[PDB]
């Protein structure tokens, strides 16, 4: 059954087949990680955790709710089938009923869904049932297989998630993007020396060379433990060779659907001031990114902010807080900088530039009880700390914070009807594919 | 023979690196030396193609010893060599391989100074001794060490003058631009400190006012080069007004303290003791060094906000050794605003107009050729590149960025390790959202740091040029355009070829600098200058809205050329009708000032019939001679009309264009000094063809080859272009060039008959049959026949105006074959048969592309519209008019 939910995935998406072969490995893998339900359940978890990789955000939640329904609609019985199939209709907009009460975490989807919070009832099934999630690092270090391809849409790159995974394994990658016969050649003598040798090697927009890819790839991936192959396609190119792909891992670049979850991750990834003014940036950066998506009412049109606008805003903070040592911080000369050359240059109609003007504004108006969001409150920092304690206290006062429901709006400062129109379209979409894809 | 003989043949311990091409240049020495010899008592030119093979490499060393070769061709390279006792050869290519330096001022063996473009004399420190021995390289290099240190000198001298306590009006007439400039700077950046050390901004910004008072009485009694510095020294000026009087009415200190951080300033080190790098310039917490290259005077950019932010953004970009992009719509100002960093950071900024034709390894020859010598490279156009080669070259552009960032002292990029200098940056300024462009990898784009400049400040701009240009009422005139363009922008039909953007202000302020001499700064050099630069690209309708709201927002002799023009149409048998002289008159008004002109009409409506005798009459008026090159742009191929790179041996093979740009740049014959030359491009208006040539049509004025050459356009090379649609054209080639709109045909149809007539006869008694076939024609009734032709189907709908040439030529062919027996038979006769024949001609060339039936209805029509009848299958046979019918000859065919 499974199989088959992951060749109509394939059927779907090209990127998005399945062999056999990957999913015996997983099988295997249940393995080497009232006794048959737990090898069921730790099959679900781990052809969750290893194909979720693989598919963007909208089939991660239509996989997991449609696994969940799967798992739950075998083990309880017909009248919880019945609820769940309802509060699926309900917010496939199809079937308007309300479910037969009997448990718990019913009534916890119940309360999602009539209180309009689309995202959290999507979200659901993924908090209930799967209690594990793989990144980058997770699949190459969790994969026999040497050779990768990550694909994700135009406009966004993940290779600096891989310089950084190289970084973090103590390997050196080669950097050869594709496109002219002289990267082909230096390629192939490449991947000859890195299979001899060692090492890692990637090759970026191989969509662009489908000739060589489907012939000295393929003639390649058909035939030294420290050496690895990344190749990076977009999701929206030409169709790669099916045999190429299905003898690749395959994982999907995109950036997390969180508020908290991006602060927690660009807090991770990297005196107290400094450490005061990189958790500022890392919490505008969420903000922004998060209103970025709502496209019509967040912003005017589609923007694309990524590593390189936080690295030079840090770097200009930096720089700020190292020629100004006076203690009088130019938070406005911060704020006009911030808001009009890093995050600004992109923004191209002047009533997107007011709004992130105003975002700014609320994240760096250099106050002493600040108020990013209507949770969580960032005091600045004493005289009489130091960078470990700064580090650990803003760790800390992250931890507490608990993003609520209602968070695209109330957090992002926004209408609430917009993000109800929102959320239910994305719901109705994912709930209708769930749908058509259950029944048969 | 004599850049052989001079590279290799002349030099002595030059002929040890290659053995087998020192006896090669030895053999073909000898060949030659004979032929002379036979000469003065095919096969050489083969030998000579099949040596320059093993001189590829020899070439590509020098150009790793001397870098800013790499932006010369390799004859040109072969010349500067090869001339190593003439020494007059490197000036000519002074342009090329620096920017802004025009030629070499030699003074008895020795070189005492440089020239910039503009005529400006910069004079040398130390004069360079110049001898036999040495080669060009050595002796350049060390000019150009010597150029930095006298632009350094002159800065020295004339920021200690200035710290005396003298007037600025003093010093300008002493140093180059460059020195005044930049001292000027300093000291203005630190009384700026100074004034906001107190909270006192009134006096200084007096103090301001009056300098720039006295620099605008100064203008208008100085010389060409003092006039020209004096204007650029009141743009700084102006800046610094604009910028005192913004921190005076700054309410509070820290909004001041963040204004005069957005603003860039221009410190200088103290304690350094190296002299190039004692300057710095600061924005936005941020210091980059001055490089003391020459500048010359360019034409300073008026400081806008929009391009103070845009210097903060590169700053922002160049300050992690990133690449700075800028994007937006045509006519915003990218490349300006990086030649204006370029030439704030005292080093003029070499643009690339990127291309098709720009595969993997010419950018990176590009990139390669620009991180050995240092110079900040813009890439202009940059979706024009292919996709593929996009991808390809990021590689190469993040490696040189990671060089620069850890100050790597090699990089390695096409097979080859060669030095990488500190100074260079590379920048790209593309336009997004446009048809036939590629878009850019997000690998590729993480390397650059985008601006968005969608809008520019087109008022401040018309303010300040007014007010540097003497007008006496300046912000109530540049508010008057300004909102006069927006009118036009928004109450006209809204058709794609109408924008009103900072383009077409700039022709219209550049058509208003040279008529005040006789129509006076004021409002109606204004006018006529919106009228001159505007009115020829207008409809019929939208003449009629340019005409209200001109007289609603303004309220306010030429008989020379038109007595010329008309001389020159009466010369080619045109008519002068009211539209055709005010057709003229658009394109002489508007070819005085713009460069680039685009001919649109409906076909055979007069664009060659305009510009062409727009040319001779100014041959008539100047007594300049005129060349004409007719290209037919799509029928040759791109790499046939600009160039291609043989992969067989990576040598450069020129195209039609080029061929033509090289041959009016050489100058070989000395005979295209003081001419005219027109090349005209009489085909569709293909984005990929002509979109090549952006830094060709704007003020670049420079043709950006592959292989790295840069031939400027001389002022007398003018470029037109002859279509009939801009469907597929795109803003960035529709705003460069100025343009003509033909609503409607130049002529009418008697006179395009008589024109047609009258060519025909002087392509040929004769007079009287002129006389009768004139007489024989007659207009009250063509008008009405051609009106009634109309109403038949044709099929291949031809325009009845275009139809005239086919039946003129018929009517005077069949003249001219029978007249023969033109000479035994009586006027009434002649003068039916001539008739007959008029008819079936006009009945051949009008209803011919239609039906049997549709023609024998037009055969009826110009029966009764006209004289001998003509019948649909009448005839003339050898002179008695009959049928068709005892014409016939038997036929019986045999079996086989
Ligand atoms: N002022 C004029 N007086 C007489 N005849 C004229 C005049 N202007 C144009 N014509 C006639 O118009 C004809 C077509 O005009 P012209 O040769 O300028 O076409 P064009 O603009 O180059 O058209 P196309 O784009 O179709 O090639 C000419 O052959 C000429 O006889
Ligand atoms: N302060 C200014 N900023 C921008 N452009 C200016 C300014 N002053 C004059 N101009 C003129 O406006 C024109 C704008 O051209 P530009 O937009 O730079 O070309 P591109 O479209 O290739 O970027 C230039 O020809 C320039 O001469
Ligand atoms: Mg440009």
């Amino acid at each position: 059954k499974i199989f088959s939910m992951l060749e109509k995935f394939g059927q779907f998406h090209w990127f998005y087949g399945i062999s056999i072969g990957q999913f015996l490995s997983c099988f295997k893998r249940v393995f080497i990680k009232t006794r048959v339900d737990e090898i069921l359940w730790l099959l679900y978890q781990e052809v969750y955790c290893q194909f979720s990789t693989a598919l963007d955000k909208k089939f991660k939640m239509i996989m997991a709710m449609t696994m969940f329904c799967l798992y739950k609609f075998d083990i309880e019985s017909e009248q919880y089938k019945e609820a769940v199939l309802t509060m699926i209709g309900v917010l496939s907009e199809s079937s308007d009923g309300v479910p037969k009460l009997t448990n718990d975490d019913l009534r916890y989807l119940w309360d999602y869904v009539t209180t309009k919070s689309y995202i959290s009832a999507l979200n659901w099934f993924k908090n209930e049932f799967f209690v594990d999630e793989w990144n980058i690092a997770d699949v190459v270090a969790n994969s026999e297989n040497n050779y990768f391809t990550m694909a994700s849409e135009r406009d966004v790159d993940g290779t600096f998630k891989l310089i950084e995974l190289a970084k973090a394994s103590k390997e050196s990658l080669k950097i050869i993007p594709l496109g002219s016969i002289e990267n082909l050649n230096y390629a192939q003598e490449e991947i000859s020396k890195s299979k001899i040798e060692g090492g890692w090697i990637l090759l970026q927009n191989i969509q662009m060379s489908l000739s060589w890819v489907k012939t000295y790839l393929h003639k390649h991936v058909e035939e030294h433990e420290k050496f690895k192959m990344f190749m990076t396609c977009h999701l929206t190119g030409d169709k790669l060779p099916a045999p190429l792909l299905q003898r690749t891992d395959r994982v999907v670049y995109e950036d997390i659907p969180g508020i908290l979850d991006t602060v927690k991750d660009l807090w991770g990834s990297q005196g107290v001031w400094s450490v005061y003014c990189t958790f500022l940036l890392s919490w505008f950066h969420a903000l922004i990114t998060a209103r970025t998506r709502l496209v019509p009412h967040g912003f005017s049109k589609k923007y694309y902010f990524n590593d390189c606008d936080f690295q030079f805003a840090s770097v200009y903070l930096e720089n700020v807080l190292a020629t100004n040592s006076t203690n009088n911080i130019p938070w406005a000369q911060v704020r006009d900088h911030i808001a009009t050359i890093v995050y600004g240059g992109k923004i191209d109609e002047e009533k997107d530039l007011e709004v992130v003007a105003k975002l700014c504004a609320h994240v760096f108006c250099g106050s002493d009880n600040l108020q990013i969001v209507p949770g969580v409150r960032i005091p600045q920092p004493l005289l009489q700390q130091s960078e470990e304690e700064e580090r650990a206290r803003l760790t800390a006062i992250l931890s507490n914070t608990i993003e609520p429901a209602d968070s695209l709006s109330s957090w992002l400062q926004l209408p609430r009807e917009s993000i109800l129109d929102y959320e239910r379209l994305q719901a109705k979409e994912v709930a209708s594919s769930t749908e058509q894809l259950l029944q048969e | 023979w004599l850049d052989l003989y001079g590279i290799l043949g002349e030099n002595l311990d030059i002929q040890n690196f290659l053995p087998l091409e020192t006896s090669k240049f030895k053999s073909l020495t000898s060949e030659y030396k004979m032929i002379t010899t036979r000469a003065f008592q095919k096969l050489t030119i083969d030998s000579l193609k099949m040596i320059k093979s093993s001189l590829s490499t020899f070439l590509e060393r020098q150009r790793r010893q001397f870098p800013r070769f790499y932006f010369l061709g390799n004859d040109d390279l072969l010349k500067i060599i090869g001339s190593g006792k003439h020494h007059d050869q490197v000036s000519k290519f002074m342009k090329k391989m620096f920017g802004s330096i025009e030629s070499i001022i030699f003074f008895e063996d020795s070189i005492t100074g440089v020239r910039s473009v503009e005529g400006e004399v910069l004079n040398l420190n130390e004069k360079i001794e110049l001898k036999d021995s040495i080669q060009a390289q050595e002796w350049l290099n060390i000019l150009d060490t010597e150029i930095k240190l006298s632009v350094f000198t002159q800065f020295r001298d004339c920021l200690g003058q200035l710290k005396d306590g003298t007037d600025i009006e003093v010093v300008v007439s002493k140093y180059i631009f460059q020195a005044i400039l930049l001292s000027a700077q300093v000291m203005w950046t630190e009384l700026v400190e100074k004034c906001l050390q107190t909270n006192e901004f009134s006096k200084y910004w007096k103090e301001v006012d009056m300098k720039i008072k006295g620099l605008l009485d100064k203008l208008n009694k100085s010389s060409d080069n003092v006039k020209k510095k004096i204007e650029a020294l009141l743009v700084e000026y102006l800046h610094f007004n604009n910028v005192i009087g913004q921190l005076k009415n700054c309410s509070t200190k820290e909004e001041a303290r963040l204004l005069w951080a957005k603003v860039q300033k221009f410190y200088q080190k103290n304690d350094t003791l190296d002299d190039l790098n004692s300057v710095f310039i600061s924005q936005s917490g941020y210091l980059l060094q001055y490089k003391f290259e020459y500048i010359g005077i360019p034409e300073r950019l008026i400081y806008t906000p929009l391009l103070l932010v845009g210097f903060a953004t590169l700053t922002d970009s160049l300050h992690q050794k990133y690449g700075g992009c800028f994007f937006g719509p045509a006519g915003t100002g990218k490349t300006e605003t990086v030649k204006a960093f370029g030439q704030n950071l005292g080093r003029v900024v070499v643009v690339f107009n990127c291309d098709d034709s720009f595969d993997y390894q010419v950018l990176s020859r590009l990139l390669v050729g620009i991180t050995q010598i240092g110079a900040w490279g813009c890439f202009d156009e940059f979706n024009r590149l292919d996709e593929k080669v996009l991808s390809a070259v990021s590689a190469n552009i993040q490696q040189i960025q990671n060089g620069l960032q850890v100050g790597k002292s090699h990089i390695t990029l096409l097979e080859e390790e060669t030095p990488l200098s500190p100074h260079t940056a590379v920048f790209i300024t593309l336009n997004p959202g446009y048809n036939g462009r590629s878009e850019l990898p997000e690998n590729l784009k993480k390397s650059f740091r985008e601006f968005s400049m969608k809008s520019p400040q087109s008022g401040t701009i018309a303010e300040m040029i007014l007010q540097i240009m003497g007008f006496e009422d300046s912000k109530s005139l540049a508010s008057k355009i300004v909102h006069f363009l927006e009118l036009l922008s928004s109450k006209c039909s809204s058709m794609n070829h109408y924008h009103f953007g900072l383009r077409t202000l700039k022709g219209v302020l550049r058509n208003c600098s040279p008529l005040v001499s006789e129509f006076g700064e004021g409002e109606k050099t204004v006018v006529e200058s919106l009228k001159r630069v505007i009115l020829p690209s207008l409809g019929d309708t939208d003449e009629l809205v340019f005409k209200d709201e001109l007289s609603k927002i303004f309220d306010s002799n030429s008989k020379a050329i038109v007595q010329c023009l008309k001389d020159a149409g009466q010369r080619s048998g045109f008519s002068m009708s009211e539209e055709f002289l005010k057709k003229c008159m658009q394109f002489y008004y508007m070819q005085k000032t713009q460069q680039a002109l685009i001919l649109v009409g409906k076909a055979g409506c007069g664009k060659t019939a305009t510009w062409k005798t727009v040319i001779d009459a100014m041959a008539i008026f100047d007594g300049h001679a005129n060349v004409v090159y007719v290209i037919d742009t799509k029928v040759l191929t791109k790499e046939s009309l600009y160039g291609s790179m043989l992969k067989a041996t990576l040598e450069w093979r020129d195209g039609l264009f080029t061929s033509i740009l090289r041959r009016v740049n050489d100058d070989i014959t000395g005979t295209f000094k003081n001419s005219r030359i027109w090349v005209v491009f009489d085909s569709d208006l293909d984005p990929e063809y002509v979109e090549a040539m952006n830094s060709v049509l704007d003020d670049n004025k420079i043709l950006t080859l592959p292989n790295g050459e840069r031939l400027p356009i001389p002022p007398n090379f003018r470029i037109l272009f002859e279509t009939d649609n801009l469907d597929h054209t795109t803003p960035a080639t529709i705003t460069r060039c100025g343009l003509l709109w033909f609503s409607t045909d130049v002529c009418s149809i008697s006179s395009k008959i008589d024109h047609l007539l009258n060519k025909s006869y002087e392509a040929l008694e004769l007079d009287k049959l002129k006389d009768l076939i004139s007489d024989s024609f007659d207009m009250a009734s063509l008008t009405n026949i051609f009106t009634c032709s109309n109403d038949l189907v044709h099929i291949l709908g031809v325009r009845t105006f275009n139809k005239l040439e086919t039946a003129v030529q018929l009517a005077v062919h069949l003249i001219s074959s029978y007249r023969q027996w033109f000479q035994n038979l009586d006027d009434k006769s002649l003068k039916d048969v001539i008739t007959l024949l008029i008819k079936r001609s006009l009945l051949y060339a009008l209803a011919g592309d239609s039906t049997g039936e549709s023609q024998r209805a037009f055969i009826q029509t110009i029966n009764t519209y006209f004289s001998q009848e003509l019948s649909d299958y009448s005839t003339i046979v050898i002179l008695s008019f009959s049928s068709f019918c005892s014409e016939i000859p038997s036929v019986s065919l045999e079996a086989h």
